[PDB]
RNA sequence: UACCUGGUUGAUCCUGCCAGUAGCAUAUGCUUGUCUCAAAGAUUAAGCCAUGCAUGUCUAAGUACGCACGGCCGGUACAGUGAAACUGCGAAUGGCUCAUUAAAUCAGUUAUGGUUCCUUUGGUCGCUCGCCACUUGGAUAACUGUGGUAAUUCUAGA
RNA sequence: GGUGACCACGGGUGACGGGGAAUCAGGGUUCGAUUCCGGAGAGGGAGCCUGAGAAACGGCUACCACAUCCAAGGAAGGCAGCA
RNA sequence: AAUGAGUCCACUUUAAAUCCUUUAACGAGGAUCCAUUGGAGGGCAAGUCUGGUGCCAGCAGCCGCGGUAAUUCCAGCUCCAA
RNA sequence: CGUCGCUACUACCGAUUGGAUGGUUUAGUGAGGCCCUCGGAUCGGCCCCGCCGGGGUGCCCUGGCGGAGCGCUG
RNA sequence: GUCUCCGUAGUGUAGCGGUUAUCACGUUCGCCUAACACGCGAAAGGUCCUCGGUUCGAAACCGGGCGGAAACACCA
């Protein structure tokens, strides 16, 4: 055998991300009936009954009390074609750094779109996140995604054809501008809470014939979301490149010590081989490797793996570092790096010096412009002007960067998933950039 | 939880079970372990009930009173075969033992007899 | 949903009840009961499942000279449970919570009345047994 | 290697301490090419522990009708190799740590004519007058079958 | 009655005892958790079966403190052994 | 001219390896294949050198040095001890 | 040389029938094991003996159903 | 992770949606003295932690993010 991929569910708040994910898990042999029965018992006890499927991933007390997805959670379910682990995005502007973290370690994306009256329009708006999630998925490097339309029973009248066609049209008209091809993007009308059109073809909505995709590699046409999950093309895994591990989270488990967990971007991880962490510059030897309560001898790229490094505390290595092989070339601190940012939506003028938060791979650290070298056209790296005084939305530019807090970044040519980054300010997306050059220490 | 004879209650109790009482085999010599046992009085709250027919009825129960399975292996003691075959004293005791005929496909057929004792 | 029926209160203002959680407090001195409008000369009284304002008289010194929200979990006064059952407990006991209902502590010693368990889910989770 | 030196005063003899000086024993800093030995979670927490292992055992010489193999030499209780299990022995040694403990432990000395002792070794085992002995009775393992519990090195009935 | 200024009794110990170690004119002063001998303990106490030998804890029973699984009816714990 | 420290075949060692000792073949002229740690007023071996600082920064176990010509600080050079 | 005034630091007294953490114990309650005195859920033997039976010759050598002697026993 | 509060000259830190100011110093600083010291004179000194929104314009009205300062949770 089985191949490993990663999927992230992105969408709007209250559009049904965690409930849909939990019910997809339950239908695909995730957890037995009585565990979810106890979950529903608890959900009825406090009051939030419809959030019972959301509880399979939203395990924290604060998330369960507020009924709000705060942090990224993992769960595994084996499908017809291959293994898959799902990234549950929060879906809030308050925790946008969290979903940037989550979206980075995912190969595909499921764009959950609400269909009920009012919720869809509120999602697609200046304060909405359905624009933001799709834009940042394209920014961080997720090529193939799928758009799923949820809450078919909520809309009036239930299971409407006109509603679904309008949703598909309105999603397509903007996803063309973002970059994804709706001909390659599969559109699936689903209902997670009811459990409609997910594992078996529906009976409440016979009007839906079936989605189709037109890719170069292979053409697919399924009826349910599971058939769409299987038809996702396998990613190109760069196994020969030197190993890199953007760190997701740190845990201190009783008796096995501190186990960093992160996605394998390049290289292969194996027990008994010394690793270095770029930002804190600490050397340590790997004891063992596992994944989803199962051990591994070889950790292939694009795998969420948990490995036990020896004699490093929980505080020394924290969220956002990059791990790598000590024998091969290591990730080193980036005192400065020349980045190619394209300004998307910034009201005020851009001068050299304002400090937005720049998120490279998993972590988020603000950085300051030192000087703007060249004003560059919107594509192809075509030079337009030398040394611009200020920058404005709707333009690309090569820029040299000096982070305030220490950070490690890698070029887009050496490791393509490392090179992707986004820029955030004004509580919005201000620029999209990739790194081409970087200075080490 | 199995039931134990002599508990004289309905429900479950905890008993310090020694060697050879019931519901317990000792791991090491002299070990006694406290265990939960159901009382001897039977009521509604049971999974199974063991019942052993003492006297035959008027007709035959299907699948129970038919196709009498034999006891596997005969008596091994010399006196225990003398009782079973009414031997007086040393009358072909060697050849009056029960011989077990075993047959398997690849096996070349053979009879089996026990090492008779005493 | 379902609302709590009326029960015999038997714990007026000034009653000292046991503190059944592991907060380090030994008793709770009830100073008022939540949701009591009142009546001339009538003492505000509480039954099981009632939120009260209480001060601990003996216990850890960092809890003593303060006012805490508490919930009564056991009472000695007999009360009817709508099925002809008159139930009473060995002692009057309550636990310290906040205004949102979750306990300051993490464990409860002894049983918890079913009325309190049904009305406060966070108390019911830490309840060892429900009577 | 039985050793001193600087500092109270304008200067001098003292008292006297401070400081210097050398070793070892813990930690730490910097540095480190070879080779032989070699300590190593004692000091604080005898604080808490995931996981895995650390105590099992058969000779000709107690009990084999498991086919689980197999010589049969073919008219025979048991050839033999042997799983499992019963029985016997071991598991009270070793290893770890130093919390408790101030005539207590412990060291040397002496006694048990005031005691027990698996095993080994050596004695003793016709010393007793008193209708199976050419060998007595019953049960239970392993084994077959029917199960119960979410679960255990849990077990029941036949 | 018995014991005490020939220091009882009580308290402290950052006390396991000893063989020994450091220092080294002689005399001494400190250190001995640590591989050999003896003792004690197995999270804290307590009580027992078996056995020649245990108040055993890689045996059991109960309480206390921690703490594992659970379908919440129960079940299972003891690294001051090697890692 | 002579050698190792290293690369490295084989033997040997060993339960099996490793290491040591043997032994092929490469392996040194800044032999750049680079010795460090603390000091240079006294105690206490070693500079009344030069450039900065100016009772500041700092040094200094103790006496003490530093307030614009520092044998004592920060450095270069040169010396001292192991 | 001392008071007084300012600034630090260190201890002391001090209402608060102060507070916290250990240790040893009185008293009350008291799990569990062990011992004794009972107890008797069950499991076996003898008396079996309603009988067919019976051989040294109704007088049984007993090869079994069966009641149960409704006692004596372990 | 989740909440609660604090975060303005170098400190002391008032504040007002039309103004971050002053104060005590600390320093600088003419000012003496060989040097002190003693006085004498003046000054500087603020992104209101920080970035935003609101707003005719806000440190402060609102929100974030960052630190601290408290809890509360956090077991492949
Ligand atoms: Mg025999
Ligand atoms: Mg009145
Ligand atoms: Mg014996
Ligand atoms: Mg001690
Ligand atoms: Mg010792
Ligand atoms: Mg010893
Ligand atoms: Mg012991
Ligand atoms: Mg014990
Ligand atoms: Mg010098």
């Amino acid at each position: 055998e089985k191949t490993h991929i990663n999927i992230v569910v992105i969408g709007h708040v209250d559009s049904g991300k965690s409930t849909t994910t939990g019910h997809l898990i339950y239908k695909c042999g995730g957890i037995d009936k009585r565990t979810i029965e106890k979950f529903e018992k608890e959900a009825a006890e406090m009051g939030k009954g419809s959030f019972k499927y959301a509880w399979v991933l939203d395990k924290l007390k604060a998330e369960r009390e507020r009924g709000i997805t705060i942090d990224i959670s993992l769960w595994k379910f084996e499908t017809s074609k291959y293994y898959v682990t799902i990234i549950d995005a929060p879906g809030h502007r308050d925790f946008i750094k969290n979903m940037i973290t989550g979206t980075s370690q995912a190969d595909c994306a499921v764009l959950i779109v609400a269909a009920g009256v009012g919720e869809f329009e509120a999602g697609i708006s200046k304060n909405g996140q359905t624009r933001e999630h799709a834009l940042l998925a394209y920014t961080l490097g997720v090529k193939q995604l799928i758009v799923g339309v949820n809450k078919m029973d909520s809309t009036e009248p239930p299971y409407s054809q006109k509603r679904y066609e309008e949703i598909v049209k309105e999603v397509s008209t903007y996803i063309k501008k973002i970059g994804y091809n709706p001909d390659t993007v599969a559109f699936v009308p689903i209902s997670g809470w009811n459990g409609d059109n997910m594992l078996e073809p529906s009976a409440n909505m016979p009007w839906f014939k079936g989605w189709k995709v037109t890719r170069k590699d292979g053409n697919a046409s399924g009826t349910t979301l599971l058939e769409a999950l299987d038809c996702i093309l396998p990613p190109t895994r760069p196994t020969d490149k030197p190993l890199r591990l953007p760190l997701q989270d740190v845990y201190k488990i009783g008796g096995i010590g501190t186990v960093p967990v992160g996605r394998v971007e390049t290289g292969v991880l194996k027990p008994g081989m010394v690793v270095t962490f770029a930002p804190v510059n600490v050397t340590t030897e790997v004891k063992s490797v596992e994944m989803h309560h199962e051990a591994l001898s070889e950790a292939l790229p694009g795998d969420n793996v948990g490995f036990n490094v020896k004699n490093v505390s929980v505080k020394d290595v924290r969220r956002g570092n990059v791990a790598g092989d000590s024998k091969n070339d290591p990730p080193m601190e980036a005192a400065g790096f020349t980045a190619q940012v394209i300004i998307l939506n910034h009201p005020g003028q851009i001068s050299a010096g304002y400090a937005p938060v720049l998120d490279c791979h998993t972590a988020h650290i603000a950085c300051k412009f030192a000087e703007l070298k060249e004003k560059i056209d919107r594509r192809s790296g075509k030079k337009l002007e030398d040394g611009p005084k200020f920058l404005k939305s709707g333009d690309a530019a090569i820029v040299d960067m000096v982070p305030g807090k220490p950070m490690c970044v890698e070029s887009f040519s050496d490791y393509p998933p490392l090179g992707r980054f986004a820029v955030r300010d004004m509580r919005q997306t201000v620029a999209v950039g990739v790194i081409k050059a970087v200075d080490k220490k | 939880f199995p039931m134990k004879q002599g508990v004289l209650t309905h429900g479950r109790v905890r008993l310090l079970l020694s060697k050879g009482h019931s519901c317990y085999r000792p791991r090491r010599t002299g070990e006694r372990k406290r265990k939960s046992v159901r009382g001897c009085i039977v009521d509604a709250n049971l999974s199974v009930l063991n019942l052993v027919i003492v006297k035959k009825g008027e007709k035959d129960i299907p699948g129970l009173t038919d196709t009498t399975v034999p006891r596997r292996l005969g008596p091994k003691r010399a006196s225990r075969i003398r009782k079973l075959f009414n031997l007086s004293k040393e009358d072909d005791v060697r050849q009056y033992v029960v011989r077990k005929p075993l047959n398997k496909e690849g096996k070349k057929p053979r009879t089996k007899a026990p090492k008779i004792q005493r | 949903s379902g609302a709590k029926f009326r029960i015999s209160l038997g714990l007026p203002v000034g009653a000292v009840i046991n503190c059944a959680d592991n907060t380090g407090a030994k008793n709770l001195y009830i100073i008022s009961v939540k949701g009591i409008k009142g009546r001339l000369n009538r003492l505000p009284a509480a039954g099981v499942g009632d939120m009260v304002m209480a001060t601990v008289k003996k216990g850890k010194p960092e809890l003593r000279k303060k006012v805490h929200p508490a919930v009564v979990i056991r009472q000695r006064k007999s009360y009817r449970r709508k099925d002809g059952v008159f139930l009473y407990f060995e002692d009057n006991a309550g636990v310290i919570v906040n205004n949102k209902g979750e306990m300051k502590g993490s464990a409860i010693t002894g049983p918890v009345a079913k009325e309190c368990a049904d009305l406060w889910p966070r108390i019911a989770s830490n309840a060892g047994s429900i009577a």
